[PDB]
């Protein structure tokens, strides 16, 4: 899965 | 209207957990690349990683 974006 | 391409498990009290294939309506982008979304499938609303979804055809 792709990395989670910064919040 | 977007479709989930992946499962996503909530990591905060305001995230939305969803399963691959759920249909989501995007409410806003008040967390940037984190979007506030409503699941048409579960009725829940919360923030999602925008790179885990794509537009419904």
């Amino acid at each position: 899965a792709p990395p989670l974006p910064p919040r | 209207t977007f479709v989930a391409l992946y499962d996503y498990v909530s990591r905060t009290e305001t995230d939305l957990s969803f399963k691959k294939g759920e249909r989501l309506q995007i409410v806003n982008n008040t967390e940037g690349d984190w979007w506030l979304a409503h699941s048409l499938t579960t009725g829940r609303t919360g923030y999602i990683p925008s790179n885990y979804v794509a537009p419904s055809d």
